[PDB]
């Protein structure tokens, strides 16, 4: 009965070998009391945090894909291991993955973390990138990972990953839902603190969208009130956003809003492929496939079509694969992955990194 | 009072989306200082680069978005194409001059073209070096007026491809451009000796001349107004972009003198007769600064700058036929990078939706107001004005 | 003569173009009878609202840089105009001041009351930062303008804004004069009233400073009698208050104390900087410029200075301008503006208005 | 009073005939504001660019050695003449330098700008690598040209260039600065923007070296702390790095770090003898003359000598060149070559030009 | 550390932010596990690390 973790930087998901779904998803954040008790716990982690983040301050411990916090870290995986999955980590193999070009050092803590803390038997670690096309059954193409800290492009041929050809984009939903907040407060709404952000996030993955023509939608909505939605805050108050449905995720492609030099999701996917050899941009125009929580804008694949057709040749074909479950595509191939029956060769015992270290780590890993 | 009265102080720039350009298009690369780009409300033509000769494409507005790049051209000449002119009398009639020497005067079909074109309709041979200027006669039919390296002004009957004046001991050095007057009867040039000259085609006479306008030493033009005066945009001894106005009745000193910049590139100005104002644009900038002409001082109005991140390689104007009179627009500019052409929108702004009659003045028509043989007996006339209110729509 | 109107929070400064001085300064408050009369006007505006304040009921038409009732603002610019400049406005052109981020739609309201209402004939609107900075005359800097209703971080390099760096704090001098009444019953002294309110800010402004050092502040304070100080309230009772004076000011650099978990104003300052590109924060750092009547504190510069050093790297020289006049510095910066030749080509008259609307307005901003 | 002009892919060295250095020395860069200016010149060409870099996006002109825009090229040389040599063009003959197996038409291009767009009196254009070794002082050898570009190797024997054995290697200083950019990511550092690639291309100017033995140098960084360095930032933060002193140079020997196919520099050098006449190579052998600003890492002449030693027979005396300031060798037998009396006939006339055209600057130039 | 391991020795009095170059008690080839200052001498203190050596200075 192996593991599946699948750390984000803002989602954390968690679950057993073979399983279709997930069975544990708790945000990974750290919250701790800013007041002071006055009647006769120091710190809350996931779903138990969130309930109570009007009296705690949050802190993810992860920020742009980086772990700012290994100590609050620690606190996620424990509480995924008693408190969510209320499995022991020293019964179970465990499967990890880390965002692309992973730093040694990285993963190394990683490793450690595992085998002298939790005591984990067998432990294996893979790119989320891989686990994504695992879950597509495809063997060829490139996937853009957008999650919470940062958008990743990997092109992937035959089985063949080309770590030259990847491109990293520091704009994902974390962004967003910041430049969600200076965008709402043009229309009077006040959130400043980090449980608004929260409150933000949630408007963010209810009511906002990809238009598949930015300034003809602005024309429509500053002609017209249908675009118009209305959000219950927690304290009962409604609020009525119109045009910032759509502002907020343009700035995927219009990095520029942020103030970014850097160009647009479409460019750095397109640039990606262009990096690549001749031969093979054929199949990767074709096999786009969409990852991460901040792909599930409704239209984005359309407005994804659109975007890189004008880029490539007219003698392109470019198909976009964007799954419904692609918020966990990651963990959902991992899943898969840790069932074949030609994959318990890479598990690693922690009797061998006891003897060998974390050089047997970056080996037989990508 | 406090506000110079004016309709167009707060005229605003607009590129078109991304799918109304036209991409995968090799400008060409000679270092000759002119537009680049012809358009007509039916047509736009574009000076390409060709491995062979020279050529230019010509392509339909409708035909947006990429370009083949075997799409068929207008490769006739055996040199570089230098620059292009249509025929505003007739849509489908572009003069093409090159360094072969040459002028060949080509009809495009109606739909475009399906093969490229190599045989021209008539070919005029009176330049012994490279031709880089020609102007179409504003009222005249069929009646061309070219400038080689030669210093040697030709002018040209297309229709019976007869050279119908030559003006040769008028300018000792290399001509910059030349500009008809507003009802054919003269023309304006620049020459590298810094000297603008007006001179009368149909009687090969000096009528005015300023010498020294610009003390720079850098290329400088001159066109003519509506109005009858001449705008001179040039250098100064500091290597400062300026612009003149000089009154042909006293050249002794300019009416107005304004530096825009030290910046490089020679400042290709675009007059419109109808609104009275000049857009100044350079080669090799990213912006263009468009400026009001009016008799209250001092005569040059700067109204503002649509500001792009990108230089531009050349320049076309759409004329006002061929505009959305709909849109409150003035002026549409088809702005060349060095793979992309992309159309910018010249927009008033106004609150009502219905015609607006200021803007619109009436507006020189495609049709002659006479031909070669009365114009060469002497006749003037004004260009024949048609309404744009039925392009309202 | 252009008029030079700047109608902050919780200030309103006025007075004709090219003065050195704004010539009428009033508070930005409209008050309303709270008494029955009994003897043989329903609101009232400033200097006679203040006068009469006893038997008034008193309200700032605007919150933390929101205008809350349009009805009472205009009777604020009808005051102002015929009552304090004493002038007639269709004779003259108005410049007008914004705060930074201001939404568009409340950026058009005043735009047509202006035209409409005031008939104007020509006018124009600066941001109240850029102002700042030409008081200062510089071109390059990060200004902080600390007003009665809201505060604002703007960075700006070789005149140039950086839009995604600015950053707002909601926290200013009305929500000190709330504290100060807070802090001010433990001794004893109860202030309820809106009219009281009023007399606290008079205290705030006249006794309170900015310790270099809070704690050793707090323990001089409470072991001698040396920064005791008496104020004299209008009825002649004498009010002594001791470390009052430096606690109300150390919220700025301690928001916490409101029981608000945004960093203190010094680290927004860090932030907004930090926020900047790499090559130009060197500029920066020695170019921050005060800005606003928050910032008239005794002490607030050099306490200001240590704070940001600490956070800045050592090698970085921290340099905080602090002009004496910088309670007027956005009236005084547009002075300046509205006296410059080069300056007339921005007015924007009535008749391009009625013919065009709110797109000229929001276009040609600089 | 000759003008040498020598222009590369990011470097622009010019000066006057007979000088010993370069008296202009600029980044060959055009940088354009990115934002919106709140102040009341549209570009920015070398050091300006530089020094106003973080309001600005900068584009190199020359890319591959090749003229991506050549509007911006004449802004180069524009500066060159008015803003760095401060002469006037018309009045000085000027020596132009080219790439080996220069197309016909980019010296096309080169020619009639000089001519037309400067109006120079006389003008001519040399190879740079035959440039290279008159400041050697010798007739015979083959020098690599690794600038900024590309890495060329063009064999010289006895004053008679080859041709056919002359080799092109897409891979110089930028995309070194490219891999050290991505490597850095890794360690924490990020550098994404425009701007941040010259403070990158200046940390690989001062850090980075060529170690002797690659793999010992990887064992000695990963067990002891002597190689790290430390570089401070614009902003004043300091950043440490260890191994990739060394790792962003080992690219040069080895191209597989960047995914390219193409061999490394030592053996390009040999495939460039190897293809010569046999009775040929031997002068070549100890004839390696280096050249170019991206031979300044510190031994990368012993790893140069080592590599092509254990590629070339144990018979064969291996001599690697590495003058001090080959950096400017180029410029510097311009300068030579022009101070000579001999060299008066090569010169081109405006009128021969105006009258011949660019058929005479074809022949009498190789 | 990037290579081997070491630990940092400063003065008491030196507080305040300490510059990244500040030189350290780099001798081990693996990184330092634990660290004690010797009761009877203020200027001696012992240190093991993943070398398998322990290491007085
Ligand atoms: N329905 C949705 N619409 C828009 N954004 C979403 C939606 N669901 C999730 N997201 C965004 O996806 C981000 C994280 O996605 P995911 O990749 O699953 O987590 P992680 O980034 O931690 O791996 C969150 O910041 C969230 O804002
Ligand atoms: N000398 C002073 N000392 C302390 N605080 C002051 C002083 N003068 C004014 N203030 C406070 O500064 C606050 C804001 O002033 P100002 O910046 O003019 O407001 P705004 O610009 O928002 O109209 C006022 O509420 C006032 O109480
Ligand atoms: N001290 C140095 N160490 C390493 N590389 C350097 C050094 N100085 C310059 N370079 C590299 O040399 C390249 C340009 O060298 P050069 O050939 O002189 O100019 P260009 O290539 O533009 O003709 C630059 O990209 C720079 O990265
Ligand atoms: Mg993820
Ligand atoms: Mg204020
Ligand atoms: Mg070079």
């Amino acid at each position: 009965a192996a593991l599946v973790v699948d750390n984000g930087s803002g989602m954390c998901k968690a679950g057993f070998a073979g399983d279709d779904a997930p069975r544990a998803v708790f945000p990974s954040i750290v919250g701790r009391p800013r007041h002071q008790g006055v009647m006769v716990k120091d710190s809350y982690v996931g779903d138990e945090a969130q309930s109570k983040r009007g009296i705690l301050t949050l802190k993810y411990p992860i920020e742009h894909g980086i772990v700012t916090n290994w100590d609050d870290m620690e606190k996620i995986w424990h509480h995924t291991f008693y408190n969510e999955l209320r499995v022991a980590p020293e019964e179970h193999p465990v499967l990890l993955t880390e965002a692309p070009l992973n730093p040694k050092a990285n993963r190394e803590k990683m490793t450690q973390i595992m085998f002298e803390t939790f005591n984990t038997p067998a432990m294996y670690v893979a790119i989320q990138a891989v686990l994504s096309l695992y879950a597509s059954g495809r063997t060829t193409g490139i996937v853009m990972d957008s999650g919470d800290g940062v958008t990743h492009t990997v092109p992937i041929y035959e089985g063949y990953a080309l770590p030259h050809a990847i491109l990293r984009l520091d704009l994902a939903g974390r962004d967003l839902t910041d430049y969600l907040m200076k965008i709402l407060t043009e229309r009077g709404y006040s959130f400043t603190t980090t449980a608004e952000r929260e409150i933000v996030r949630d408007i963010k993955e209810k009511l906002c969208y990809v238009a598949l023509d930015f300034e003809q939608e602005m024309a429509t909505a500053a002609s017209s009130s249908s675009l118009e939605k209305s959000y219950e805050l927690p304290d009962g108050q409604v609020i009525t956003i119109g045009n910032e449905r759509f502002r907020c995720p343009e700035a995927l492609f219009q990095p520029s809003f942020l103030g970014m030099e850097s160009a647009g999701i479409h460019e750095t996917t397109f640039n990606s492929i262009m990096k690549c050899d001749v031969d093979i941009r054929k199949d990767l125009y074709a096999n786009t496939v969409l990852s991460g929580g901040t792909t599930m804008y409704p239209g984005i694949a359309d407005r994804m079509q659109k975007e890189i057709t004008a880029l490539a040749p007219s003698t392109m074909k470019i198909k976009i694969i964007a799954p419904p479950e692609r918020k966990y595509s990651v963990w959902i191939g991992g899943s898969i992955l840790a069932s074949l029956s030609t994959f318990q060769q890479m598990w690693i015992s922690k009797q061998e990194y006891d003897e060998s270290g974390p050089s047997i780590v970056h080996r037989k890993c990508f | 009072k406090v506000v110079r009265q004016s309709k167009f102080r707060h005229v605003f720039g607009q590129p078109v989306k991304n799918d109304q350009c036209y991409e995968d298009i090799r400008v060409s690369r000679v270092t000759w200082d002119s537009t680049f780009c012809a358009v007509n409300p039916k047509f736009l033509a574009v000076i390409v680069e060709a491995s062979g000769g020279g050529a230019f494409l010509v392509l339909p507005l409708s035909k947006t978005g990429r370009i083949d790049k075997a799409y068929p051209t207008v490769c006739g000449h055996t040199g570089p194409v230098l620059d292009i002119d249509w025929c505003p009398h007739n849509d489908e009639v572009i003069a093409s001059g090159s360094e072969d020497c040459t002028v060949m005067v080509w009809q495009i079909p109606e739909n475009g073209l399906t093969s490229p074109l190599t045989e021209p309709v008539v070919v005029l041979e009176g330049h012994t070096k490279r031709v880089g200027i020609i102007a179409w006669h504003p009222t005249a039919r069929n009646v061309l007026l070219s400038a080689g390296c030669d210093n040697v002004v030709l002018i040209w009957n297309v229709g019976t491809a007869e050279e119908l004046y030559r003006l040769d001991s008028l300018h000792p050095d290399l001509i910059y451009n030349v500009s008809w007057n507003h009802n054919g009867s003269l023309f304006c040039s620049a020459c590298k000796d810094k000297s603008v000259r007006i001179i009368d085609p149909r009687r090969g006479t000096l009528v005015a001349e300023r010498e020294k306008a610009h003390e720079g030493a850098r290329p400088m033009r001159a066109i003519f107004l509506a109005d009858g005066k001449v705008f001179t945009t040039g250098f100064s001894r500091m290597s400062e972009r300026q612009l003149a106005l000089w009154d042909p009745e006293n050249l002794e000193e300019p009416m107005a003198l304004q530096e825009l910049d030290s910046s490089n590139g020679a400042l290709l100005p675009f007059y419109d007769p109808d609104t009275s104002v000049v857009y100044v644009c350079g080669k090799g900038d990213s912006s263009i600064r468009y400026f009001e002409i009016t008799e209250e001082p001092p005569y040059i109005h700067f109204l503002n700058t649509f500001t792009s991140k990108e230089p531009q390689r050349g320049m076309g104007s759409m004329p006002k036929r061929g505009l959305e009179v709909s849109k409150c627009e003035i002026a549409r500019f088809y702005k060349l990078h060095e793979r992309k052409c992309e159309p910018i929108v010249m927009t008033v702004p106004r609150k009502s939706d219905l015609f607006q009659d200021d803007l619109y003045p009436d507006t020189a028509g495609p049709e002659a107001a006479l031909e070669a043989e009365e114009w060469v007996s002497g006749r003037d006339a004004d260009p024949i004005l048609i309404s744009l209110r039925e392009a309202y729509v």
